[PDB]
RNA sequence: AUAAUAAUAAUAUGGUAAUAGAACAUUUAAUGAUAAUAUAUAUUAGUUAUUAAUUAAUAUAUGUAUUAAUUAAAUAGAGAA
RNA sequence: AAGUAAUUAAUAUUAGUAAAACAAUAAGUUAUAAAUAAAUAGAAUAUAUAUAAAAAAAUAUAUUAAAUAUUU
RNA sequence: AAGUAACUUAAGGAUAAGAAAUCAACAGAGAUAUUAUGAGUAUUGGUGAGAGAAAAUAAUAAAGGUCUAAUAAGUAUUAUGUGAAAAAAAUGUAAGAAAAUAGGAUAACAAAUUCUAAGACUAAAUACUAUUAAUAAGUAUAGUAAGUACCGUAAGGGAA
């Protein structure tokens, strides 16, 4: 009558698990799988036990850290960009700066953003957007291409809160009515990068207050 | 170039009723997708399934070695007695003792299934039951009927205390009085389960969020609302 | 916008067998982000390379036909078609040839 | 299709309604379908058993 | 108007409740036993000289200055700026960078 | 639930589908021995195939 | 260009530890006709390349299958403690 | 009267979706870029390029990316 | 293994916790409780066996804030002996501060942030029992008898 007493699993989905210790013509008779009588045939040894010889693990010397400090960029090419403005799923009239946050409610760049965006030049010779672009930085070839290309980039600091604000502050708003102001660098280096121009910071590019103010301290 | 490539049939046409007879009103046009389907039996399958896991209890609660109510002390020495050697009173190897690899208290058989395969087991349920042809729109309030909506007769999904009797009649009018039928509801129409609960056994009556694949294919008949139709396809869209 | 239009709206044409589109016929669906159902795969491990055209309504067989006499490089023997899932498996890593074969129809 | 159903005594599948676009068709399709189990009562479709010869 | 004052958050309207803008608090520690005492400062007991706990642990306080920011009212609160928390925007503005950052 | 072998994590890290390591043996007994021969002991090394397995299971998260 | 069955030619078909593939019995859940001329279990004699099922006779129940089949699962098979 | 369950990891097969997937309250997980102990470094037939040691820049070693089109 | 078993003491329908001398990072949050993620990440270990956070985002939750201290030294802190495998807060022994112009918080110092110890109350989510209702790919050797017969001096064991 009904369908429900039909129904059959697609081809190549399942398969018969090994049924061990029920009788000799099975394959898995008495022993089933173990062989005979070791330590393995009963008892547990750890499957990467060595039999006492120094283990891989021992034998070679500890290197390296990991820096805590570090805050890995998820890298984002021109190539893609150029391939997702062909397909006409990049929508930049109305924002004339495509930040992260633009790129994230795209598509551009997907999953979770920790830290930030790098620009990277993959697709370079077949580049041409005369666009704005804002992310946490970019090649040195990147930034060549899209100037080539009649773009503009800059390169911003977000601290993971900041960050976080820029992607959607519409929660933010939703939440408490306003948005958090960004934060400005701190760490030397961090400045540092935002001040060189090679790099096309934004402390530069936008001749911010910071620097000058440190400019001052300096001074006196 | 490539021959034979045609555009697909988007819709097709679901004529919609009154519930206590069954006349038609007007017809209605859903898409494709949510109502001819080609008919993928293991989709289904793997619907049905994770339903069935779902739904289980679990309560298979044996006592282990551990659990069963004999003390730890060892009943025979482990020589001297010319007999085999004996632990505690609960090894499984005897009569009165646990249960080797016993199962425990609230046994979890639940399974995961991506929302989208789900989605598309309902839609491919639905199609399937329209072309049965045991699938019954009804409805009115919504959309420009064709003929007039009958008197005595409403498109609620509703109804000794008379409903009853009413409920029979329409039974007896439409053949189906043995086989089990499926009331895919918008809201809870409370007086037409109360008609319905004499065929309790053979009458699933469900809330729209709450039809299940299962229920659907086990249903030899269904009935639903339109604006519910309209709400699940929604659901089971695509995008 | 709405899941159910006005009878008024829908032609004769857009209903089912009106358009003889079970005759012989066949149409592939592109993906939501609107790209062609064409697919590379590394089975067993990473060492055969195959590929794969998904979201077709219609008659694979003729689809799987059509596409062999655009391009007849690809051997007879290494087209596996699949029913269940109505979906057409190439032996080599052939992902390009067959979109530049299936844009220009659909 | 209705003033059809409601002369005839059998409702037809909403599906059918569908596909058959002419009345000469829907005939045939009567025809090939409810006419034989009306004749003969035996030969009709039981739902318990479809695969019923 | 009255509509809108009770539509305001929980906290705010029991802070109001307690401590209206009818009077002046003092901007500067004070008696505990004043009727202008702060809340938010640590006043001071005139018997036994004693700086007593603020009568708004400093988070509390935040919170409900923040409130109040959110909303408009920040004048009809009692005046911070004797407790060194500051908020936002001002704080943004008149910040002295650290002498890390500096030099 | 299943944690990674921290002294292997220490030892080996992840470079695409292997794990490099540290060569052994260049602590010190060094002098006498040729420059250019302790070149070689030097650098990082890549997984032997036989201990793929073990290194996998020792480390499930890398 | 598939499947099922049947041909022709060829090659292959011992097997412990072990690997791989395919079935059957039992019990439970989902779907489910039917019927005392029916069913279930048992004994005997048949039948089908047969751990199984079926046929006939016989005996005992029982107003009658969790029955055929497809899934899901297992306290799923015992001369070896 | 004896290979079971829970929480994980890796491989395979099939299904769903697919340059994205799951979840879609927001997060997050994996994929989308390789490399390095780490750092402000990072992709046009290869002989071009990327990262590491080296360096003015190449070479040299390792791994990677890169071939009227439709991204992995 | 493990602050687990065990022994001992004391309270309640629940107990504990709880309105920051907290977290964080120069932008911020805003009591506890414990679940997802974060994360088997940081941290740590005869650097073996192995152990392993927090911020943050989500749920669950209730009106969740609110004075009952004339605002707190032998206290903070230091030295020394102990002390939740990672993160302190505790504690025996002696030394022993300061008034918001002041304290605490980070190996250390300088900046800067943040909180106010040595006084307090607190529903809800939670644990366990008992009853009722529902659902059982649960049990008739997990289906009511009996803690009986019987065994042991006893604790205790324990049938059909
Ligand atoms: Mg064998
Ligand atoms: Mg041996
Ligand atoms: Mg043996
Ligand atoms: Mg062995
Ligand atoms: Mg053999
Ligand atoms: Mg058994
Ligand atoms: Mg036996
Ligand atoms: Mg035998
Ligand atoms: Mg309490
Ligand atoms: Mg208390
Ligand atoms: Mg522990
Ligand atoms: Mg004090
Ligand atoms: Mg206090
Ligand atoms: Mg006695």
């Amino acid at each position: 009558v009904s369908i429900l007493g039909q129904l059959k699993p697609s081809d190549g989905s399942t398969k018969s698990f090994k049924r061990l210790g029920r009788g000799p013509s099975s394959g898995l008779g008495k022993t089933s799988g173990r062989g005979q009588k070791g330590q393995k045939a009963r008892g547990k040894v750890k499957s990467w036990f060595e039999g006492g010889q120094t283990p891989i693990y021992k034998l070679f010397p500890k290197i390296g850290f990991t820096n805590v400090g570090a805050k890995p960029l998820k890298e984002l090419n021109l190539k893609r960009i150029q391939w997702f403005h062909d397909k006409n799923r990049l929508h930049l009239q109305p924002g004339e700066v495509l930040d992260m946050n633009k790129m994230r409610k795209l598509g551009l760049v997907t999953g979770p953003i920790k830290y930030g965006v790098k620009i990277l030049a993959s697709g370079k010779f077949h580049y041409n957007l005369p666009i704005a672009l804002e992310a946490s930085r970019a090649s040195a070839k990147a930034i060549a291409a899209i100037e080539k290309a009649g773009g503009k980039f800059t390169a911003r600091y977000y601290t993971p809160l900041g960050l976080r604000a820029h992607l959607n502050p519409q929660w933010f708003l939703e939440k408490r009515g306003r948005v958090p102001l960004q934060a400005r660098p701190t760490k030397r280096r961090d400045i540092d990068f935002y001040s060189k121009e090679e790099k096309r910071g934004y402390l530069v590019m936008e001749k911010d207050k910071l620097l000058q103010d440190i400019k001052e301290a300096q001074n006196k | 170039p490539l021959p034979n490539a045609a555009i697909p049939p988007k819709y097709a046409l679901v004529t919609v009723r009154s519930f206590p007879s069954l006349e038609p009103l007007t017809f209605v046009p859903v898409p494709t997708s949510t109502v001819a389907a080609p008919l993928r039996r293991d989709i289904l399958w793997r619907a049905v399934v994770y339903e069935n896991d779902n739904r289980r209890v679990g309560a298979s609660n044996p006592p282990g070695r551990s659990e069963n109510g004999f003390s730890r002390r060892k009943l025979m020495p482990q020589k001297g007695s010319g007999r085999a050697r004996v632990g505690d009173a609960n090894s499984p190897t005897r009569h009165n003792g646990g249960r080797a690899l016993a199962r425990t208290a609230p046994n979890d058989y639940t399974t995961e299934l991506p929302s989208k395969v789900y989605s598309m087991a309902f839609n491919n349920a639905l199609s399937h039951q329209y072309k049965s042809g045991k699938l019954f729109v009804i409805g009115g309030e919504k959309v420009d009927l064709i003929s007039p909506t009958p008197e005595l007769d409403l498109n609620r999904l509703d109804l000794i205390f008379e409903g009853e009797v009413i409920f029979r009649k329409f039974l007896e009018e439409f053949q189906l009085k043995g086989k089990r039928l499926l009331f895919i509801t918008d809201k809870t129409r409370e007086g037409l389960i109360k008609s319905s609960d004499p065929y309790k056994q053979k009458v699933d009556v469900i809330q729209k969020e709450l039809v299940e694949v299962n229920d659907i294919l086990r249903a030899q008949a269904v009935f639903i609302e339109l604006e519910a139709l309209e709400y699940l396809a929604m659901a089971h869209q695509k995008e | 916008a709405p899941i159910f239009p006005k009878l008024e709206d829908v032609k004769m044409h857009e209903l089912i067998g009106n358009n003889n589109f079970g005759k012989k016929t066949y149409y592939v669906e592109r993906s939501r982000t609107g790209n062609l159902p064409v697919y590379s795969a590394y089975k067993n491990g990473g060492n055969k390379i195959i590929t794969e055209i998904r979201k077709i309504e219609g008659d694979v067989i003729q689809l799987r036909n059509d596409l062999q006499e655009q391009l007849p490089f690809i051997p007879k023997k290494s087209w596996s078609v699949v029913m269940q899932s109505k979906k057409i498996i190439i032996k080599g890593n052939a992902v390009e040839a067959v979109k530049r074969v299936l844009t220009k129809k659909f | 299709t209705k003033f059809l159903q409601s002369k005839s005594g059998y409702l037809i599948p909403d599906y059918e309604l569908t596909t058959l676009s002419t009345p000469l068709q829907f005939k045939r399709y009567i025809k090939e379908k409810i006419l034989p189990s009306a004749n003969d009562p035996k030969l009709a479709y039981k739902e318990a058993e479809p695969n019923a010869i | 108007y009255k509509q809108y004052f009770d539509s305001l958050p929980l906290k705010l309207k029991s802070f109001f409740q307690r401590y209206p803008p009818s009077i002046k608090y003092s901007p500067v520690s004070t008696s505990t036993k004043a009727i202008n005492a702060n809340p938010f400062l640590p006043n001071k007991h005139p018997v036994t000289q004693r700086f007593h706990d603020p009568k708004y642990s400093l988070r509390r306080m935040s919170d409900v200055y923040k409130l109040a920011l959110r909303y408009g009212v920040e004048e009809f609160l009692p005046p911070i700026e004797n407790t060194k928390k500051l908020f936002f925007e001002e704080k943004y503005n008149k910040k002295t960078l650290m002498k890390g950052v500096l030099l | 639930l299943m944690k990674t072998h921290k002294g292997t994590a220490k030892r080996w890290r992840r470079t695409g589908n292997t794990f490099k390591r540290g060569i052994a043996g260049r602590k010190h007994g060094n002098i006498g021995w040729s420059h250019r021969s302790l070149k070689a002991l030097t650098g990082r090394k890549i997984a032997h195939p036989a201990y793929s397995k073990h290194l996998k299971r020792l480390l499930p998260y890398h």
